[PDB]
């Protein structure tokens, strides 16, 4: 699966997000 | 072809945001996981985010809307500040490695809680120096790997 690198992405994803 | 396995992780990031499984994504609920990322989004902001990508103008998001969410806003990859930037989110305590302990607690808190033996998983793939901690270049080279 790598939940890992998973949650780092969705991490990503709020940091994109929170303009 | 979409495999059953990438549609488990777009299932369970949905369900990370939808805390309640009602099958929506509410600006409460996005506004949770952005504050337990440190951020601090104001609800106008929320539903902005929300309008973007809300298709069927319902004020909400659903599976779909949030797929395109993530295909938009995860548009490829982790420059270098926003890699450093999750980085800082797992070293809790700031000290430039982070721990066992630090990743458990930090996946619980964003909602996603592993066996114990899961999280040692994850420390030992990604520890490549040996010292049972990850760092930083540790953390960058495991976003690489398959
Ligand atoms: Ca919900
Ligand atoms: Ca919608
Ligand atoms: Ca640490
Ligand atoms: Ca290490």
């Amino acid at each position: 699966r790598k939940k890992w690198k998973q949650s780092v992405r969705l991490i990503s994803l709020c940091q994109r997000l929170s303009r | 072809q979409l495999t059953e396995e990438q549609i488990a992780e777009f299932k369970e990031a949905f369900s990370l945001f939808d805390k309640d499984g009602d099958g929506t994504i509410t600006t409460k609920e996005l506004g949770t996981v952005m504050r337990s990322l440190g951020q601090n989004p104001t609800e106008a902001e929320l539903q902005d985010m929300i309008n973007e990508v809300d298709a069927d103008g319902n004020g909400t998001i659903d599976f779909p809307e949030f797929l395109t969410m993530m295909a938009r806003k995860m548009k490829d990859t982790d420059s270098e500040e926003e890699i450093r930037e999750a980085f800082r989110v797992f070293d809790k305590d700031g000290n430039g490695y982070i721990s066992a302990a630090e990743l458990r607690h930090v996946m619980t808190n964003l909602g996603e809680k592993l066996t114990d033996e899961e999280v040692d998983e994850m420390i030992r793939e990604a520890d490549i120096d040996g010292d049972g901690q990850v760092n930083y270049e540790e953390f960058v080279q495991m976003m690489t790997a398959k």
